[PDB]
RNA sequence: AGAUUUUUGGAGCAUCGACCUGGUAUUGCAGUACCUCCAGGAACGGUGC
């Protein structure tokens, strides 16, 4: 098994390794014993699906603070945080027009999420491990 | 430039016209001659000619030299160790040096086997009774500056300083 | 060949080695002298036709002057002693 | 079978050859020919009453060498 | 010099450097017992120049309780701060960056990828301080002390085991007289065995061990280490019993006791104290000395061939297309160029483009065999 | 193999039998241990023959020294070749 | 940078024998006419010159040396390997928690990447 | 790879080199053993028996 003799369209054979041309059958078998032939061959989903949602009431508390909202949640008996993400208003389930504002959510896993809409184009930051807490003794969010 | 391992490696080693093993080291201006522990004691003679020595000390222990080159050198005190160093030194050639009191051969008297001194061409032998001294220090030394020593200069050097 | 090699144990069974054919037989000591006066009392465990022997815990002994001599002695465990400083060699040691 | 077929096989062991003149060095073994010449390297060689000196490489030849000694962790009927 | 302020800080650091060095060591794991025991001799030896550092630091309190009183007092100051600023305020122009200060101490208490062995410690050899047949620790050579005791016995009736067991005992009858030469056997074999406790465990306390063993010897051993219930009590030096400790107590500050005997407590104190620290080393290398006797079992049992397999472990083609010659091209920087072809295809590339652009000539067909820039910007001119 | 020839044109100083050491640049060798020493020196020890005497070692330099097998006994590296 | 780390040796040694914590040999200096300017936090040098410091007090510290002698890292290698080998469990300690610490922040990213961002709610 | 030249073993005396003192002729171009002779002292060293 030869992997460099093929077949030419003239009814040859050609040898890719060293590139050689032979007219008969019998020249291609003595063209792999040699110098040249011997130097060309010696170079060469799932938490998704299991989520609880049942929807409580939540209880958010904002305030206007110079240099915050506080979210009261109940226990949920995990070590998962509860994430806030910044989406804008155009996805939606029923899609009203006129929405081309941003809304900060609140999320978590055995409760729903809290949204609030933000006029503003920035005056704060929406990230997780930034400016925001989750004090699991008190159970109590805060973002800023 | 320091003297060190490597000008020693890679200097010219060959048999001299004396039939002794000599290498070259001309041409260094080495203020300090240290680190000559790497021959192995395989060398008879060894040339310090064009040097800026000012002190002969600081030499390792080598009982196969038997020759000291020295010449065209600032060497202006010497050492004191140097008898412990070579038990085997004939051969010392100290000429064209800046010693100037006659106390800088006392420690040159310590080389029992010392037979061959060359002292020439320097302010010590241009004081009087230089070679008187020199006889009374060290009696070994049988030839001194290319000179023998007599029996006339050998009584006159027990004579004086007495 | 097989049969020069037949022609060498032939040698070594009927000539004057067959003594020496007598230590790797039993496994009996044997004392041979050296050029050195120099006495090793041991087994030879191979043996050649240059007289070059293998002993296996031999015991060489000497007379040392340092007066009289002392018969200074020394044991080693596996040795080697070539053909050309064997001068005699006993298969039957007395003691 | 001679006995030199037996030393030839034989490289990095702390061996000991006395010669023939009161001299013993005992070192590695690095090289053994049919001619028994050994060559060694960091071997330390004692004269007939002199001090054990120590050299970095030494080749002493067969007819010079008198003795051998091996350790004895050595098989001989493998190297027979 | 601030003997108190930065170099007792400077030999903090390094005890803390060593610290870390020792704990890094110590966190690491190991694959094989030689390079385990090249690590225990690193930091054997890592220990031994921390508590050098730490004994050459908690001498410089001389001077510190005398400078004290002016270093805390309130009243100087900055005064000497600026005669010190002063002091410091030479020529700059060293222009020189210094990175090891801190970091030459972490680099050398660290190791290579290639050899793992610290900087100090790159001259140290396991194959200087155990041979082959020992194994690192794993077994204990016995092959020269068995012939020095066939040499000693003049007998060829002990073999490798006869011997072994005999030196199995510990206070056992011996099986030769006490008085005899082979103490001076006895002696070396303790100080072989000495040294193999010594080697097999670097990083214990070799002197505590020593000061232990020694406090044992006087306390105990010499007061009657082995009660009975002539077999109430016996003595190591005169080898003769005791009928009851006051006789004892009467006998051991006797005449032949003391020098009138050829085994008393003046001449044949270091051979018992040898006899002990070989005692000592038996009850303390015992496992070592079961696995060497094992080892010696297993290989008096196996043949020669498991023996030995225990013991061993182009010009043409340069000179045919224009190569090899050597051009210069003086619009790129008068670069170098070892073919016509060559520079015919990087005229027409990248980098003679970004040289022309710099003089102002745009990338064109009239300026490609173009190499001088004085004909160039001619022929640019000219356009 | 060819140990032998891997120390050539060296430094290398042979014993004698006679107890003289022959120093010198080993350049041929052949199979019957013959060595051609170029800047060779032999040194042989005197004897004290006396009880505060010191041993000491006369050496002589003949150059090129054509070195029998018979008489070497076993041959040391001193130096590196020049 | 062997000028500029002395000149901040000699702060370090010259602000740690203070009796107070703006009373010391460096707060004087600087309406002397004299630029330093290594004593203000915002430089990245601070936080150098501040372990300087810190080190220069705990070389003045009772059993640092002045008046009495360390006995157990002195004369005591077990003491030594027992200290090497609790700040080897100490790492490894710190190695879990940081391993803890690196799966709880993946699965706080595989929850909130998990979450449905739809259901938005205006109270 | 074992039979005389290399590798399976012959294991106080005589001579030479110096050291120290005086007279004596050669002043000369070469790769060298050696290198004028006489007289006096030596408490110098190497080799073989």
């Amino acid at each position: 098994k030869d992997p460099y003799f093929m077949k030419n369209h003239l009814g040859s054979y050609e040898c890719k390794l060293c590139l050689t041309l032979h007219n008969n059958e019998g020249s291609y078998l003595a063209h792999t014993q040699g110098k040249k032939h011997q130097t060309n061959l010696a170079r060469r989903v799932e938490v998704k699906k299991f989520v609880k949602i049942g929807r409580p009431g939540y209880k958010v508390t904002k305030q206007r603070d110079s240099e915050l909202f506080q979210i009261d949640y109940p226990e949920i008996a995990e070590g998962i945080m509860p994430r806030h993400r910044f989406m804008s208003a155009y996805e939606q389930r029923i899609e009203p027009p006129d929405r081309r504002w941003q809304y900060l959510l609140m999320a978590a896993e055995p409760y729903e999420t809290i949204a609030f809409k933000v006029p503003s184009r920035e005056i704060d930051k929406a990230e997780g491990k930034f400016w925001t807490h989750w004090n699991r003794e008190t159970k109590q969010f805060f973002l800023q | 430039v320091k003297l060190t391992a490597e000008l020693i490696e890679q200097a010219a080693q060959y048999t001299n016209a004396v039939r002794d093993r000599e290498l070259d080291l001309r041409g260094y201006k080495i203020p300090v001659i240290e680190n000559l522990g790497a021959t192995l004691d395989q060398f008879d003679a060894i040339d310090f000619s064009d040097n800026e020595i000012r002190k002969l000390d600081g030499f390792p222990l080598l009982r196969r030299l038997k020759t000291l080159l020295v010449n065209n050198n600032r060497i202006c005190r010497i050492g004191e160790g140097l008898d412990q160093a070579l038990p085997c030194l004939t051969e010392l050639i100290l000429t064209n040096n800046s010693l100037v009191e006659l106390g800088d051969l006392d420690p040159l008297a310590s080389l029992k086997s010392l037979t061959y001194l060359s002292i020439l061409r320097n302010p010590v032998t241009n004081k009087k009774h230089y070679r008187l001294y020199v006889i009374y220090k060290v009696p070994q030394v049988r030839v001194l500056d290319f000179q023998k020593v007599k029996l006339k200069e050998r009584q006159e050097a027990e004579k004086m300083f007495k | 060949p097989e049969e020069l090699q037949k022609r060498e144990e032939e040698e070594f069974n009927t000539g004057p080695l067959s003594v020496l054919t007598q230590s790797v037989k039993n496994n009996t000591q044997v004392l041979i002298n050296c050029r050195n006066n120099k006495k090793l009392l041991g087994r030879v465990k191979a043996f050649d036709r240059h007289c070059n022997m293998v002993l296996e815990n031999v015991k060489e002994m000497w007379t040392e002057v340092p007066s009289k001599p002392v018969n200074k002695d020394r044991y080693i465990s596996k040795m080697f002693l070539r053909g050309d400083s064997v001068i005699v060699v006993l298969r039957n040691p007395l003691i | 079978m001679k006995l030199v077929r037996f030393l030839m096989k034989l490289s990095h062991e702390t061996v000991t050859i006395e010669l023939k003149n009161g001299t013993q060095v005992h070192g590695t073994i690095t090289g053994v020919d049919v001619s028994m010449n050994t060559h060694l390297k960091a071997v330390k060689m004692t004269l007939k009453n002199r001090e054990p000196v120590q050299l970095e490489t030494l080749s002493i030849r067969g007819n010079n060498i008198r003795y051998f000694i091996l350790p004895d962790s050595l098989p001989l009927d493998t190297l027979l | 010099m601030e003997t108190i302020l930065e170099q007792q800080r400077r030999y903090h650091e390094e005890k803390e450097r060593l610290m870390d060095v020792m704990a890094k060591e110590m966190l690491t794991k190991k694959s094989t017992l030689r390079d385990q025991i090249n690590s225990d001799h690193r930091t054997r030896a890592m220990q031994d120049r921390y508590m050098e550092v730490s004994g050459n630091l908690r001498d410089l309190y001389d001077d510190k309780d005398g400078l004290r009183k002016e270093e805390l007092n309130a009243i100087s100051g900055p005064n000497e701060f600026a005669e010190f600023y002063n002091r410091l305020k030479q020529i700059k122009e060293f222009h020189r960056k210094h990175p090891n200060e801190i970091c030459v101490p972490m680099s050398v208490e660290f190791e290579e990828l290639l050899k793992a062995r610290e900087n100090p410690s790159e001259e140290a050899q396991n194959l200087v301080e155990f041979t082959d047949e020992e194994g690192y620790g794993r077994y204990l050579d016995l092959h020269d002390c068995y012939l020095k005791y066939i040499n000693l016995k003049a007998s060829e009736k002990l073999d490798y085991i006869t011997y072994l067991s005999i030196f199995d005992q510990l206070f056992d009858i011996p099986k030769e007289r006490k008085n005899a030469e082979y103490k001076r056997y006895l002696e070396m074999l303790l100080e072989y065995l000495q040294d193999y406790t010594d080697r097999v465990k670097p990083l214990q306390d070799q002197n505590e061990l020593f000061g232990k063993i020694q406090a044992e010897f006087e306390k105990k051993w010499e007061n009657g280490t082995f009660p009975g219930w002539e077999e109430r009590a016996q003595r190591l030096f005169s080898t003769k019993g005791k009928s009851l400790e006051s006789l004892d107590t009467s006998l051991f500050a006797k005449n032949p006791k003391s020098k009138g005997t050829k085994r008393d407590t003046e001449r044949n104190k270091d051979i018992a104290f040898l006899e002990a620290q070989i005692y000592e080393y038996v009850e303390i290398l015992g496992e070592q000395r079961h696995l060497t006797h094992e080892n010696v079992q297993r290989k008096q049992a196996r043949t020669g061939e498991e023996r030995e397999e225990e013991e061993e472990e182009p010009y043409w083609l340069y000179k045919l297309h224009g190569l090899n010659i050597n051009y210069n091209c003086e619009i790129c920087g008068n670069y170098t160029y070892r073919g016509p072809k060559a520079f015919q295809r990087h005229f027409a590339e990248w980098r003679h483009a970004h040289g022309m652009r710099c003089l102002g000539i745009p990338n064109t067909a009239h300026f490609a065999n173009v190499t001088q820039i004085e004909d160039a910007v001619s022929l640019w001119a000219k356009l | 193999s060819s140990k032998m020839l891997q120390h050539i044109d060296y430094r290398m100083r042979c014993i004698l039998q006679d107890g003289r050491i022959f120093i010198g640049t080993f350049k041929a060798f052949d199979k019957h241990m013959n060595l051609i020493l170029c800047d060779c020196d032999e040194f042989r020890k005197i004897k004290p023959k006396n009880s505060k005497q010191a041993e000491r070692e006369e050496k002589r330099v003949l150059g090129l020294v054509l070195l029998r097998g018979e008489n070497l006994v076993s041959m040391t590296v001193e130096g590196p070749p020049p | 940078s062997a000028f500029d780390l002395d000149v901040v040796k000699l702060t370090a040694q010259f602000v740690a024998r203070n009796g107070r914590q703006f009373l010391t040999q460096l707060m004087q200096k600087e309406q002397r006419n004299y630029q330093f300017d290594f004593l203000r936090p915002q430089h990245s040098l601070f936080n150098y010159f501040t372990k300087l410091v810190e080190q220069y007090t705990k070389i003045l510290i009772p059993p640092k040396g002045l008046f009495s002698k360390l006995k157990k890292e002195a004369e005591n290698p077990r003491e030594v390997l027992d200290q090497v080998c609790y700040r080897v469990e100490w790492a490894k300690f710190q190695e879990r928690e940081r391993k803890k610490e690196e799966e709880e922040k993946e699965k706080e990213r595989v929850a909130y990447a998990q979450i449905d961002w739809h259901d938005f709610v205006v109270v």
